[PDB]
């Protein structure tokens, strides 16, 4: 009655699977990346906008920057497919062989850039200016304005510097074009474009070149921030020049002295030399960290006269204890006031801080000063919580928050945030808080309470409510439009399967108007106009296109504009051959939850019959694996696997996203326990329903929680599971950072009962003892989970006799990179299921 | 924490150029790997008719090879190739263009010509020069 | 027709390998000491652990006169540390001065000294041993006593020479060398890690032996520059902290450091305080002195303390030449320019070193610690000494030598660019005490002794057969004839007494487990040579090893080129006729190291014994490259490691074929350690045809990466042989081995630091590079050597069951 799988020699499988890539239907390798609309004066020709973003149109393997002309009154019966123009004649921007140095290298580990070229770029509007970091340096150029629109491509400037290292992280002054400011050998510098002259503003790093004697840096974001909290920057410019032009820069100096070191083997293999990276653990002491202001001035001619940086009248850690991250930071759009999210340790008390400049002083040595600097102060300078969220599973942190520029009302401050732990789930609230006063005496040191600068609730106008939630991660923004009174966001009202846009009133909060059709999922991006908007949409049937829509309707009722389609940059390709769309299906438990989950039905099937089923499996937090995109491009092997004669089970249960936060929080000091009874739970209910399921031959697969869950299920239930891949997996859980366990997992100090029945490492004598039961991969250059983890694993089997399979990828990190590593990783996998299963 | 992405990688189309110059009897091959492109043609044609050197048609490998591949050359033994081996990869128009150049005394019955996967040992291409071309 | 062998689960063969080692260490270095009466006649002293606490203690025995004959005797083994713990194994060595009869070691966290004799009393009862006080901060190390003074002592701490003493326990530090990883390069007095591992020497300082004149006393220590080596990092034995540990690892084509050598004088009163405490060099820069020396293999002093020699080795390890240093060449350093000037003047006129014997060969220098300094007359003209040739005859042999001390009298503040010639003496005579076509036993701690009131020398040598170790004899003033002293059919391992009277002898066979015999020698007086030696008791009996063991057959054959070449054989046990059986081709085929000999290998090798009580023949063949066999033979691998060794395998494992019935050729997999595993590799790619599947543990598979005193030696600096390396490095030539998977498992120690993890590191990244399969077993706790008992039991458990599915 059973199915047994055709045995292929490796040769066939090599060949099966370079057959699979080469059928994959020609994709285009990378959308168009974030827009930026730019109107034009409808004397100066047809169209009336232009479109600039980053993409690689097939030619080249490179993104680069592109822009388009958007036409007016395009006719509606025939599609219209937008050019790709480029911008830079002929100019490479990935360096030789593309080697990048290992600064960059690990930045783009951390944001996941799997494409060569300019990754991101920096853009001033008013003067129409580009900068951004190209082959090893930066470079600018200048299309917009005064300049007048280009129709050739031309040449990008380089800008010309003194320094040794690498320019990391520019940034354009907003009040001023004329400057910019950059990273450099972990200091932060401020130069100018046209006269060409640099500044260097902070003297934290010696220069010695090795991270264990200069522990300081100035205006960069450590590893565990950059990791866990998705923050890759340090230093925020003033966007207001106040009155000699002084400018203002707000940014965080970190101190790395007490936190542990490690040592990860480097992409030079021959060296056979290590990197240490400072890799603060559970339950050790995270970096010291503070907020510094850096002033500026400058005259007429665009020189910088003086120079000077500044501190707050109390040590950072006085004001604000219990501290432990600053999540996110920023000014207002006015330049009264920078602000900043405060993370305590436990991670349950995140809080809104806004800060006057007046409070920053210069670092004054002689007491005798630095007195005089705490008496100058105005009476009205403090501190001021706007706003603080506690919980009971954990905070998530979000970037949506928009202060509206107050008019002289000295009391009130009103502005959107998108809170979650409120309701349990995501949604935006309009609040106005009055900032009051205390007159403080900084010349006297003070003990802060709890409840010092914690300004009171004036009114919390709930704008969305019900069983869904507001994106709000992963670079997910809205958009706010203060002529119409409107804000436009993101979020999964009509399913938890689909994003699609929204805008409501946030004066008053009548109903929500869906811009986007149904029946997929989209990520768009709108205009700064608030006209147009770009939506990227796909659906697991349909690879994504990219449409550009435009928001037309009577202007007195702007809530019922309706959205136009108007041209396309991008259409799909079904990718016909042999890929069958896999079906979303959803099922409940026994404890009356509801679950999502997808088959990949053999291809083939027959009545009366069993295939070996690949239970593929992530499970962690913060993903989401059922939805209803196009998965023919992220996850094709496990189609292959289909193609074969296997049935791939996806299920997203308990802790994954995009589900609210009592749904998410199932995992809490449990983390590992609870996630294979809903795997196999949905995998038993597949028997019921389908019943081409052979729950005899049941293989199980992750990658990196999925790898640490592939073990767990081998343990917890080694008569449903007969082999279990696991891949880069998490072993022991005493040896993962700080951002990410504590959050979860309460540090050991507190969850030692749950550390225990976690870590799968210390349980190796409930593995099975029969061979080819276990396989194990591990990346060797990895520094997300190190081959430690592994590697400690390997030395628990041995203490115990139980047999296991390995193989190690020498030059990969994290993520499998070269293609020979791919394939080697998917031909190694057929195999050990052709032969084990 | 997020999912490990494996690359996506498609092979290319690729060509070979044979170019050939004749001083009294012995023969100087010019043999070019190069991506199936338009612009590399017509310079590689001028580049080599500089030091007058002629084109030979023979047709390109049917298979998609990678970009990054390294061939050996290979041949009867009666051939000297100081390059031995070829690499495709994309080059600047403007800047050098690498090829491999052979030298043989006299061609008579004609030389073979190969050009042989490194990695697995495929032979995805052939030639067999003849003294008509020239 | 074929067999088969029968298939276990995983508990099935771990429960059998864990019978077999359930059905599974001799006394160490001995000392005599005569004890004047009493029953008995000697005291011998030695290290052991006697059926209990797992420690290597200080173990005494008292050797009895006049025995009786008709009964078997059996020596006690007496303790000497009453309850004293020396584990961190036990003490794993010690230094004696034999006429105070004081003993001085490291125990596992300290050092600790006693003493038994001189003060006319012999110990009856288990002593407590002495702690020496130390103000020190770290871990003293290498503890020398002053055989001109046996109150005062050397060591080292923290790379930097050190003296102190027992009666006063006061200290100090003779050396300034150590800045107190990288920052400091230089080191005082210690051996480097390539003299460490590749060249065989433990120490950088040497006393001398004879005081001059307060009294003085001299210590020739050597000074270390490792600036400008290269670094490599190797992950640290505590897995939780993932950091790792540097070290200067000089790789081939790098540049060893930077060597000199210093002597290091102090005097003291009658009460033992140091006085003064100075430290010297040569009067020249030792880079000018001597070019073309690369590294210092040997050193000492001579008998009288009149010399200091050392043996120098330049980088092509070509020339070895002896070298002789008086103490009068080494000034104080001096930093004024006049009186450096002075003191390069005021020294003897007819001081300057003397390069006694240059060794000029043209395959490699084996380092001998062989040589032997007699002490002359005032015979200023000549001088004569005892040394192991090798390079004169391609066999090492023993010569007696004496040569003349030409003197120049050079200008000593002049500098000087010394000529080809500079210091070499002109021979006198050399006379060829031993010959023919064997050798004398000279490495792995192998020495001679020589008697010079009976003009005898006695040493070690091959004369009957190259699988056995005899212990010989012969007169060094007469040139006369050899003479046996052990009894044959065995292998021993003997050692003599300071009074040339007995010798034991620790000794097996391939069929009989180690015994310990000690002889005592009787005959005439007349004639020293012909003394015969009597059996007088046995220390150790063998065990016999009873219930499941079988020893190999030790078997040899003749190769196309007529090379003699020996080999050994395990037979399956319960064999039938017509049976095919499958095989395992055990190899290790590298040099200075040989397998097949007339020796008890069942307890290093019974896995061997494991795989064939199963049903697996194992062949065990030691081809071209191995020791004991000349220098012409070993020679054969030269500039082409890997490209022989292999092919002189299946020459032999085909021999076996016909000579025996029960070897199946279609099934016979490989298998080898550190260059079995290079060797291996290099089958299952140059022999696919002939081995079925490979095992490689911890294989070489680049040898650009290897250090200089190991590759060098036998491969020729890259520069001068790009050919050799790259047709020799396996990771080279990933494109060759098996598509099929089952074929090739590789094993490998995380923390190995002779063959890094790096090989095989490196070897994966190029498997995934050609596409090809493999397997892979890691053992994060074990270096280069597999130690504990679970990664030993698990890798042979692994090792069956890869054998059992894929063969």
């Amino acid at each position: 009655a059973r199915f047994c799988v055709q045995k292929h020699s490796w040769d066939g499988l090599r060949n099966i699977i370079h057959g699979s890539r080469k059928s994959s239907g020609l994709i285009v390798s990378k959308a168009p990346h974030d827009f930026q609309f730019v109107q034009k004066p409808d004397e100066s020709g047809p169209h009336s906008h232009r479109l600039y973003y980053l993409g690689m149109p097939y030619g080249s393997r490179e993104n680069s920057l592109l822009y388009s002309e958007i036409p007016k009154k395009v006719r509606k019966e025939a599609l219209l497919l937008l050019s790709w123009k480029q911008m830079l004649d002929h100019f490479q921007a990935t360096p030789h062989h593309g080697v990048y140095s290992r600064e960059e290298e690990l930045l783009r580990e951390r944001k996941r850039l799997g494409v060569f070229g300019i990754t991101s770029y920096d853009f001033h509007s008013e003067s129409g200016l580009f900068l951004f970091q190209a082959s090893n340096s930066l470079f600018h150029c200048r299309d917009g304005g005064k300049n007048g629109f280009m129709v050739s491509p031309m040449k990008p400037l380089e800008i010309k510097t003194q320094c040794s290292g690498p320019r990391m992280d520019p940034k354009i002054c907003p009040a001023d074009p004329a400057f910019f400011s950059f990273i450099n050998n972990n200091d932060l510098w401020v130069a100018n474009i046209e006269t060409g002259e640099e500044r260097r503003l902070t003297f934290c790093h010696q220069g010695s070149a090795s991270v264990l004697d200069n522990p300081k840096s100035a205006g960069v974001a450590t590893f565990v921030i950059q990791e866990e909290f998705d923050r890759f920057t340090g230093c925020w410019w003033c966007p207001t020049a106040s009155w000699l032009k002084t400018l203002r820069i707000l940014y965080e100096e970190v101190d790395e002295s007490e936190v542990e070191v490690i040592h990860v083997p480097s992409p030079a293999l021959e060296e056979r030399k290590t990197d240490s990276y400072r890799y603060p653990r559970t339950g050790s002491k995270n970096p010291k960290i503070a907020l510094k202001l850096a002033e500026l001035q400058t005259d007429h001619q665009g020189k910088i006269v003086s120079s000077c940086e500044k501190e707050l009248v109390q040590p950072f850690s006085s004001l604000f204890p219990k501290v432990e991250y600053i999540a996110r930071a920023g000014w207002t759009r006015d330049g009264r006031y920078a602000w900043a999210m405060f993370l305590d340790r436990p991670q349950q008390r995140l809080q809104l801080v806004l800060l006057p400049p007046a409070l920053f002083i210069p670092t004054l040595e002689s007491e005798a000063q630095w007195q005089e600097a705490a008496r100058a102060i105005p009476k009205n300078v403090q501190p001021f919580i706007i706003y603080e969220e506690v919980t009971n599973v954990w905070i998530n942190v979000h970037d949506i928050f928009h202060p509206f520029p107050q008019a002289e009302g000295q009391q009130d401050f009103c502005f959107l945030r998108a809170n979650e732990c409120k309701t349990g789930f995501c949604h935006l609230y309009r609040v106005t808080v009055d900032l009051k006063t205390n007159d403080y005496d900084w010349t006297e040191p003070l003990s802060p309470a709890e409840d010092e600068f914690k300004c009171p609730i004036k009114e919390e106008v709930a704008l969305t409510s019900g069983e869904w939630e507001v994106l709000s991660r992963h670079g997910s923004k809205i958009w706010v439009n203060e002529q119409t009174k409107l804000v436009y966001f993101q979020g999964t009202k009509d399913t938890p399967l689909e994003h699609h846009l929204y805008v409501v009133s946030y004066e008053s909060a009548g109903e929500i108007v869906r811009l986007t059709t149904p029946g997929f999922s989209h990520s768009c991006s709108m205009s700064q106009n608030f006209d147009m908007f770009v939506s990227h949409y796909s659906s697991v049937s349909t690879p994504p296109c990219v449409h550009v829509y435009k928001l037309s309707g009577p202007d007195d009722d702007p809530l019922h504009k309706q959205p136009r389609f108007w041209a396309s940059m991008m259409e799909a390709a079904s990718c016909p051959p042999d890929y069958v769309p896999p079906e979303i299906f959803h099922f409940h438990t026994r404890a009356d939850v509801q679950l999502y989950g997808m088959i990949y039905k053999p291809h083939t099937l027959q009545p009366g019959r069993k295939h070996p089923t690949v239970l593929f499996v992530y499970g962690g937090p913060q993903v989401q694996l059922v939805n209803n995109s196009f998965k023919g491009i992220k996850y094709l092997r496990l189609n292959t696997l289909a193609s074969l004669g296997y049935a791939v089970v996806v299920i997203d249960g308990r802790g994954s996203c995009q589900r609210g936060l009592h749904f998410e929080g199932a995992l809490k000091n449990q983390m590992g326990q609870v996630e294979i009874e809903d795997q196999v739970e949905g995998l038993q209910y597949v028997a019921e329903k389908y019943g081409f399921i052979d729950l005899s031959r049941v293989a199980i697969h992750g990658w990196s929680y999925g790898g640490f869950l592939s073990l767990m299920g081998l343990i917890h239930k080694p008569q449903v599971f007969k082999v279990a891949i696991a891949g880069a997996p998490v072993t022991v859980w005493m040896a993962y950072d700080t951002g990410y366990t504590e959050r979860y997992m309460d540090v050991p100090e507190n969850n030692q009962q749950g550390y225990e029945a976690g870590s799968v490492a210390l349980h190796v004598e409930k593995l099975p003892n029969e061979p080819n039961r276990l396989l194990i991969l591990h990346g060797f250059l990895d520094e997300n989970v190190h081959f430690f983890h592994t590697n400690f694993l390997v030395s628990q089997l041995i203490r115990a006799g139980k047999p296991y399979q390995l193989q190690i990828y020498p030059n990969e990190r994290h993520s499998i990179r070269c293609r020979e590593s791919g394939e080697h990783y998917e031909v190694t996998l057929l195999h050990f299921l052709q032969e084990h299963l | 924490r997020m999912i490990p992405a494996v690359g996506h990688f498609i092979p290319i189309t690729s060509i070979t150029l044979i170019y050939y110059r004749l001083y009294l009897e012995d023969i100087t091959f010019h043999l070019y790997l190069v991506p199936n492109d338009c612009t590399i043609r017509k310079a590689i044609d001028e580049e080599e008719l500089k030091f007058q050197f002629v084109r030979i048609n023979k047709p390109p490998p049917v298979d998609a090879l990678y970009v990054g591949s390294r061939y050996i050359v290979s041949s009867s033994k009666e051939v000297e190739i100081l390059p031995k081996e070829l690499e495709l990869c994309y080059r600047s128009p403007r800047e050098s263009q690498l090829f491999s150049e052979i030298y043989v005394g006299n061609i008579g019955s004609g030389i073979n010509l190969q050009l042989t996967d490194k990695k697995y040992m495929n032979l995805i291409w052939e030639a067999l020069l003849k003294p008509g071309d020239l």
